[PDB]
């Protein structure tokens, strides 16, 4: 992986060039949003066993199929308990690599660990994707129920949240 | 401990410790007493936290309390008490060995296997823990909380 | 479940242990 | 959208962006304070534009939803509702795009593969879309209705 | 082929267990050991007997005696029981 | 029986109806035939009773 | 890997509904037919080498591909073969106790013929001796289990073609 | 967005065993035809057969009877047996069995003690609709995969499916208010057998894993600690790896019989060259 | 890895001749304790985690090897208990299926004293939760079967002593 | 034997036995008085199912009597005898162990390498089994002969 600033220093070498001042005008607003960026972090792991439990509730509240016979697709949702024990498995992930990434302040994390065969392993096990990326915003959403008076935590919570949704999409447009 | 995360860490790779690591023992080492000064400030408030942790681990809980439950009887609530006396001196060493090892080599690693043969249900155990961490904010300051408070967390997190 | 017959289960001691009930409605019910 | 389209526009052209197609991006960014007021009037009366919209479309055609008909019963009616609310959905996409791009590749492209292939009357899911179209315009200005009918009668131009 | 190249630090491969055995050696050593897994509790596995004793070479002993202490192990005993002794050549 | 009496006409035939007994129906497709709605779908049921009877 | 039992349940489960009457009247034809497919897993069992000594004397024995040049020339690969006859009279064992062909392109099938295309495995003289695996299978369990146990011979065959 | 794609091969994962099965996987895992043990293995489950079938539509037949008298036990408020919804996938039919619950329009006692002390059952107009749309939902599927597992060899459905259940519903449910209701259906299910026959101690023993089973601790998620940096740390159920078949190891204890020591042997083969070259 | 038909086969071919009375007359004496056997493995496979926590509580729940310092202090060394008493009492439940406690000092018994004093772990400790686990295995399956699954406990005390 | 290996599978898979294998301990133990029946005609007919065991074997291979075979003269035929002698002991361990697990480890478990050290052809010594087969089947009724013959022929097939 590569945080913010290990991207930014490779951004430099590649053009084999010390660091100016736009490069170091970037790294500058890591380090501002540097110490507001662990409290979000530490709020997660305070609340990592509740949110969870908020997003499933909100996800098959919304999607009772998910909880219900697969049809004859043999489809991967939360049908059985033990689909119900590794679906809920999945929004742990979501919500770790989603937490590593808030700190890094780069989805470097995110996507090398995360995304490189997503769609290679759902399509596999057949399981929903639509559903699959709405309980990732379902967990942004409620994490920025905490954050909420000021806007300057939200984009950053935004971020890779935002991130995992666009690319787990088929493109549409 | 911290120090030992790096010698360890350092050790698998057959070289000396590089130079962010020697930061991260040199760091650690500059805030040691402060943590040496707030485990005594914890130590004098054992007797205080664990009155104040069977508060609230009971009253959401009476489950257990009653005949039937498991902390029913005097004997069983006796060792109740230890058991957060344990787990709060556990998380004196965790906060001196600025790491979550102590925490971890003891208390977290196959917990959930020693209170299932005791019939102590997993899930009121962590509530008992998020109820101790709820009852060391009031006999301790803004200040040093939220420094006590990522130790505590963890051991939620350790046991689900 | 079931609540409340000891004395560190309500903080009433025997001889005040007829209120434990005060919170209890049915076994208050069969009491009366 | 508008943009996207007018800068592959000028990609395939080997060439940059003329004022005819930058003074339209700034025309059409200034005019998104007002895109996003219209699609937020369609956006929370689904329940009315659809169930009215549905309203018409069966005294309209009873056929498709008497016994024979496509529609029929309780389960094909509520389907034959489903869609009414997709392609109204699409249409607020395209209010905010400026351009049935969104529904171009959504809703239209092929859509008369699949609705001949499912059996229903491709004429009469466009009686729907039309229907839907005097409620959306009934509740709009005339300045916004001919924008809100205007993507409702593309839509009801390639559907068929 | 030997495992003394020329590698050290600063080189291409990874800096690794680096061995003094000689061109197919065929020096072994019988050593004895208990080795606790500590890995068990949230792994889960089935559990395998940790004293063994064992013929290990000398082309990889160092590799495995500098192992079994990576996880705790204690080595209760070991010997040379195939090989000689100061010999330049003959370890092959 | 087969009952192929005489004036075996063609035209006009007309309505009503009778829905004769299935069979075979002692053969064994493990799939069904598929039907509609789904959970995620409750809200248009429910609601396309609005208009059923119109 | 399922089974007649595992296919019925999976069939009636992937519903949601109950082993309805006619869940319930396959697997009583089932369980009919399990004590045939023992026995003729049986003597499958007892007679494995012989009767893949009687296939290839039977279809490839003196063609050109035992001879040199052919396919099945060199001691290793004509070694690769009755090696390679056993597992198609041995899954198909399988098949033919488990009712249910699933076990075949799950452990067999795939990745088959895209691997004799790689070596260059005459595919066709592959499935003639399965076929004459086939005929020599209907010898010993009979004509039924032949029947039952040929079934899933040309089950490889046709897959493998 | 990536850039690359391994593939994604159909893979079937697993969901329980079989008795007529594991063993048709045990000696196809060591390379070998079933021997006579275990062609004798195979053969008289099968004649088991129909009497396992018979439990099914026996049991499967009075369905309704089995769920109702347990909702006259721990469910106040009249009836509260309309949330049922047998057809649970919303399909228009392949096929039904038959059920055919109450005819015309808790009728005698005489013995039927369900609650062991004071426990308050479920009220059901306060306990809402939408959590009572899965109460007898999952008092139909106590009787579903009991009705795959007599089906089935084992009771192995049931474990993999009830192990963790009751801590994931325990907020919202009353765990003695399962425990009520799972021993209703084994007394309501002894009603159909001449007990002291070979039916009778089949199914009891069937529904027996699964109710004492369910009051019985979750067990532990499995780890997967990485050993250095570039690899991920994973997580799984332990629920998840305990369906199916579950491929076998194989140790060398020097002392086995000397066959078990060929068979681990020659299972190294297999392991490190593909194809046991010297079976080859 | 010997049953009591194994050992009995053992040592009537060891010297090269059949099985006469004697041979048989043991596994007949075997084959009348079959039913008994089955069944008490049967209860003791349902309550196997019930016997571990009634022989814990019962034997070295409360002692100071369970307070700190002790032998079993700490969460893993408390979790690696049960999981080491999981052995004994399944062990000893094959032991007593094929009665013949070969399969013990095979696999449970050869260098496990040597193990424990490696590790430090208190050998009369051990014994005692057996022998508690052994009181309460006489409790389900019943006095002749706990007879039966008693023989075995002890003979891995003995050995383990 | 069916009990040992049994064991000795589930054993592996770090499991208990399931019903597929203690419905079949349960089913051989049952089975077990008319094993011994079995074995029981075999025990006291050794010597006409060996002595006409060589008959056969000698008709059908004259090669190996003859004056250059293996079993020439007085002393090889005894010999030539005594390892039929041999395998029909373990026939009869392998009908009361159920399996040929006996058979397996005793005299079939590298016998390709004993043989051909030996100079015996090992095709003739499994033509001496099958000859001994007939002789044992003949000894017994259907049900029986399915079983008896069952082993002799496990043992031709690893004979070869
Ligand atoms: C003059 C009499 C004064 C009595 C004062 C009193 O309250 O004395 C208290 C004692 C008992 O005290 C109780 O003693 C208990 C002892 O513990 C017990 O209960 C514990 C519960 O935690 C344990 O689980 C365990 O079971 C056991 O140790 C608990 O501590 C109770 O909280 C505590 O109230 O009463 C007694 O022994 C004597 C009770 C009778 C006294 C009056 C006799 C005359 C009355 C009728 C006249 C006609
Ligand atoms: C007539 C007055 C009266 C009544 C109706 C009750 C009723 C009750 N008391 Mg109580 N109590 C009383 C006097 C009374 N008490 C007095 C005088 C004292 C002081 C000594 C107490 C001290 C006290 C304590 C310490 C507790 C109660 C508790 C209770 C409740 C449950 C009882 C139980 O579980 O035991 C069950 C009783 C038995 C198993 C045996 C009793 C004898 C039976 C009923 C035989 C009589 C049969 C009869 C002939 C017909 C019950 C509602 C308990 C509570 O709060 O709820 C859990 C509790 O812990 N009471
Ligand atoms: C309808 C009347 C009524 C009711 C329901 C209650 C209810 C209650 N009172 Mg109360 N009380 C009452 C009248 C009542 N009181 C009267 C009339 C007085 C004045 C005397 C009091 C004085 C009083 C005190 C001082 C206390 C209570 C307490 C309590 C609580 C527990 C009771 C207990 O454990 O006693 C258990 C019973 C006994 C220990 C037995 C006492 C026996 C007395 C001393 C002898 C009675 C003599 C009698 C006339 C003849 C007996 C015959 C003899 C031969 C045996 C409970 C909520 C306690 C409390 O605050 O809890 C919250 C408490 O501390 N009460
Ligand atoms: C770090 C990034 C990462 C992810 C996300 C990941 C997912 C992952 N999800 C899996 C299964 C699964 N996942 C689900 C999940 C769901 N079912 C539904 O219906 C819902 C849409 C969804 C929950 C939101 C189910 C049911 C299975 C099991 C499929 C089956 O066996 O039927 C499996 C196979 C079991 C295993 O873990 O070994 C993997 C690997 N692996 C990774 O490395
Ligand atoms: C250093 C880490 C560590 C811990 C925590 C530990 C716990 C521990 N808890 C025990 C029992 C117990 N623990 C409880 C506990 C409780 N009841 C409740 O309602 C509560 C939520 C909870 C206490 C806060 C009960 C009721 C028993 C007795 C169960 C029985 O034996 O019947 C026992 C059996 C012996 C004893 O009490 O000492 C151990 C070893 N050992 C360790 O080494
Ligand atoms: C976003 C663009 C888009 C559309 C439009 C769309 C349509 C669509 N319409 C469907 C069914 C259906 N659609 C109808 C529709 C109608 N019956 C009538 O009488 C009317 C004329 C008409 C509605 C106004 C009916 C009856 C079915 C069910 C047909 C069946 O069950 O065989 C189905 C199959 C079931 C499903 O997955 O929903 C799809 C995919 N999908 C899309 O992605
Ligand atoms: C980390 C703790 C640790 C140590 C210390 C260790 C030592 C160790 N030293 C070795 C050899 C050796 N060590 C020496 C050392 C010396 N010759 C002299 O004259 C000097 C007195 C001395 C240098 C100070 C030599 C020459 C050999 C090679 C011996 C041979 O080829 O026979 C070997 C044999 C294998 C190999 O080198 O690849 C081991 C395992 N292993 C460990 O895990
Ligand atoms: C269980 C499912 C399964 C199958 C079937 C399988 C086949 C398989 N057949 C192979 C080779 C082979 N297969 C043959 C077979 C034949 N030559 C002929 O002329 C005949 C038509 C045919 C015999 C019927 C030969 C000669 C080779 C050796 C090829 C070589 O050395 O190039 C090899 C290469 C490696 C090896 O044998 O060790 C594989 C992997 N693997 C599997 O996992
Ligand atoms: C075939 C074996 C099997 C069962 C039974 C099973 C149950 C199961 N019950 C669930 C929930 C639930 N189950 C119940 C209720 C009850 N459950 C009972 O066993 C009682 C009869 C009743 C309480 C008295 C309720 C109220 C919920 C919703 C809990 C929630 O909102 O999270 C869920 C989560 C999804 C859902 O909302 O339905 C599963 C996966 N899964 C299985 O694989
Ligand atoms: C199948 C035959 C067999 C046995 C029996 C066996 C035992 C065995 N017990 C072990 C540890 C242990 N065993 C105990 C047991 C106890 N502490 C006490 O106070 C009690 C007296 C006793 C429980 C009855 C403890 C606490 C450890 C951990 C020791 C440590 O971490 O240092 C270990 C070290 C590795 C590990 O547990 O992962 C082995 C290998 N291995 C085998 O293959
Ligand atoms: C229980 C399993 C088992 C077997 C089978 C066995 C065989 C065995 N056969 C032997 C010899 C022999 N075996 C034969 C056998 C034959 N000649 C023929 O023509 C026939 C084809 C064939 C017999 C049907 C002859 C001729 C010798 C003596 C060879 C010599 O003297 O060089 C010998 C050496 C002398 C002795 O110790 O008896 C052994 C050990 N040992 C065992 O433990």
């Amino acid at each position: 992986m590569q945080d913010i600033i290990t991207s930014v220093i490779n951004q430099y070498d590649l053009s084999g060039r010390y660091l100016d001042i736009k490069g170091i005008n970037q790294i500058n607003n890591y380090f501002d949003t540097g110490l507001k960026r662990l409290m979000i972090a530490k709020l997660i792991n305070k609340e990592a066993t509740n949110l969870i439990k908020e997003a499933s509730e909100l996800l098959f509240i919304e999607q009772p199929e998910l909880l219900r016979p697969c049809g004859n697709a043999f489809i991967g949702n939360a049908y059985t308990t033990r689909r119900y024990a590794a679906c809920i498995r999945d929004i742990e992930y979501y919500l770790r690599y989603s937490a590593y990434s808030i700190i890094a302040g780069n989805n470097s994390i995110l996507d090398e660990r995360v995304l490189d065969g997503l769609k290679e392993t759902y399509n596999s096990l057949l399981v929903p994707i639509g559903p699959t990326i709405r309980v990732i915003q379902l967990l942004k959403e409620i994490i920025q129920k905490k954050f909420s008076t000021e806007n300057i935590e939200n984009a950053i919570i935004a971020e890779p949240f935002d991130y995992l949704a666009i690319n787990l999409s088929d493109k549409n447009l | 401990s911290l120090v030992t995360q790096v010698i360890l860490s350092a050790d698998d790779e057959l070289r000396y410790p590089t130079a962010g690591e020697l930061e991260t023992i040199s760091s650690y080492l500059k805030t040691g007493e402060y943590r040496i000064r707030l485990i005594s400030i914890l130590q004098g408030k054992e007797q205080e936290i664990i009155r104040l942790a069977s508060k609230k681990i009971f009253q959401l809980h009476p489950e257990y309390i009653a005949p039937g439950g498991n902390a029913s009887g005097a004997r069983q609530r006796a060792l109740c008490l230890r058991d957060y006396g344990w787990y709060l001196r556990l998380i004196t060493y965790a906060i001196l060995a600025g790491d979550k090892e102590p925490l971890e080599k003891i208390g977290i690693i196959g917990v959930r296997e020693m209170y299932n043969s005791l019939g102590v249900p997993i899930i009121g155990m962590i509530d008992a823990i998020k109820c101790l961490k709820e009852a060391t904010v009031e006999v301790i300051s803004q200040e040093e909380e939220d420094f006590v408070a990522p130790y505590y967390d963890y051991i939620i997190q350790g046991m689900s | 479940s079931a609540a409340g017959r000891d004395i560190e289960s309500t903080g009433f001691a025997w001889w005040s242990g007829n209120a434990r009930l005060i919170n209890v409605s049915g076994k208050l019910l069969g009491a009366h | 959208s508008i943009v996207t389209k007018s800068i592959v526009n000028a990609d395939a052209e080997a060439r940059y962006l003329s004022p005819g197609e930058l003074d339209r991006i700034k025309s059409f960014v200034l005019s998104g304070q007002r895109r996003l007021r219209i699609a937020q009037t369609l956006t929370e009366n689904r329940e009315r534009i659809v169930k009215q919209g549905g309203q018409q479309l069966f005294q309209r055609r009873p056929d498709v939803v008497s016994p024979g008909g496509n529609a029929y019963g309780e389960e094909m009616t509520a389907t034959c509702l489903r869609d009414l609310d997709y392609y109204l959905r699409l249409v607020t996409y395209g209010i905010i795009a400026g351009d049935v791009t969104p529904i171009e590749e959504i809703g239209l492209v092929g859509v008369k593969e699949m609705y001949s292939a499912l059996g229903t009357p491709i004429s009469g899911v466009a009686e729907g879309i039309r229907c839907m179209k005097d409620v959306a315009c009934s509740l709009l200005s005339g300045e916004d209705a001919a924008e809100v009918g205007f993507y409702f009668d593309y839509t009801l131009a390639a559907m068929q | 082929a030997y495992d003394m190249d020329g590698t050290g630090a600063g080189s291409l491969e990874p800096r690794g267990i680096k061995s003094s055995a000689v061109e197919k050696d065929s020096r072994c050593f019988k050593v004895t050991f208990v080795l606790p897994s500590q890995s068990r509790l949230y792994t889960f596995r089935e559990l395998q007997n940790v004293y063994t004793t064992k013929m290990v070479p000398f082309s990889s002993w160092y590799a495995e005696q500098q192992r079994i202490q990576k996880m705790g192990g204690k080595i209760l005993k070991v010997e040379l029981v195939a090989g000689g002794q100061m010999r330049s050549v003959g370890n092959q | 029986a087969a009952v192929g009496n005489k004036s075996n006409v063609d035209a006009p035939s007309f309505k009503g109806s009778n829905m004769e007994l299935a069979d075979s129906g002692a053969d064994y497709k493990a799939f069904p035939k598929r039907r509609m709605p789904g959970a995620n779908m409750q809200g248009f049921l429910d609601m396309a009773k609005g208009m059923k009877p119109k | 890997m399922q089974d007649a039992i595992t296919s019925v349940i999976n069939a009636a489960d992937v519903q949601g509904k109950y082993l309805d009457a006619n869940s319930v009247e396959k697997l009583r034809g089932y369980f009919q037919t399990g004590e045939l497919r023992v026995r003729a897993a049986a003597t499958i069992a007892a007679n494995a080498a012989t009767i893949i000594k009687e296939a290839v004397a039977k279809s490839l024995l003196y063609s050109d591909i035992t001879r040199p040049g052919g396919n099945m020339y060199t001691t290793r690969r004509y070694a690769a073969c009755i090696r390679d006859l056993d597992y198609y009279l041995r899954y198909a064992t399988y098949g033919m106790l488990a009712g249910d062909p699933s076990i075949l392109d799950e452990r067999v099938l795939n990745g088959l013929k895209e691997t004799y295309n790689s070596l260059g495995v005459p595919i066709g003289a592959t499935i003639q001796a399965i076929q004459a695996m086939k005929e020599v299978t209907g010898s010993l369990v009979g004509s039924d289990a032949g029947k039952e146990m040929g079934l899933y011979f040309d089950y490889i065959c046709s897959g493998l073609s | 967005v990536t850039k690359a794609s391994g593939g994604s091969p159909v893979v079937k994962p697993q969901l329980y065993k079989t008795a007529s099965m594991l063993t048709i996987a045990q000696a196809e895992q060591q390379d070998r035809f079933l021997e006579l043990g275990e062609l004798n293995q195979l053969v008289s489950f099968l004649n088991t057969g129909n009497i396992r079938l018979e439990i099914a539509d026996l049991l499967t037949k009075n369905a309704n009877i089995i769920v109702a008298r347990a909702a006259d036990r721990i469910f106040v408020g009249g009836s509260a047996i309309s949330y049922l919804e047998r057809p649970q996938a919303s399909i228009i039919e392949a096929n039904s069995a038959d059920i055919a619950s109450i005819r015309q329009m808790t009728s005698v006692f005489q013995g039927n003690n369900a609650t062991p002390t004071g426990f308050k059952p479920i009220s059901v107009v306060r306990y809402g609709p939408s959590r009572m749309k899965k109460s007898l939902r999952d008092l139909d599927w106590f009787l579903r995969y009991l009705t795959y597992a007599i089906v089935a060899s084992d009771p192995n459905i049931l474990f993999v499916n009830i192990r963790g259940l009751r801590e994931i519903i325990e907020n919202a449910c009353s765990s003695a208010a399962t425990i009520v209701a799972l021993k209703e259906m084994k007394k309501t299910s002894l009603s159909l057998f001449p007990e002291n026959s070979i039916q009778k101690e089949i199914i009891e023993e069937y529904f027996n894993v699964v109710v004492d089973e369910f009051i019985n601790p979750a067990l532990t998620d499995t780890i997967r600690k990485r050993t250095s940096n570039d690899l991920q740390g994973l997580r799984l159920p332990q629920i998840y790896a305990k369906a199916g078949i579950s491929r076998q190891k194989f140790v060398m204890k020097p002392g086995l019989s000397t066959d078990e020591k060929q068979s681990v042997i020659s299972a190294c083969y297999r392991q490190v060259f593909e194809r046991d070259i010297s079976k080859a």
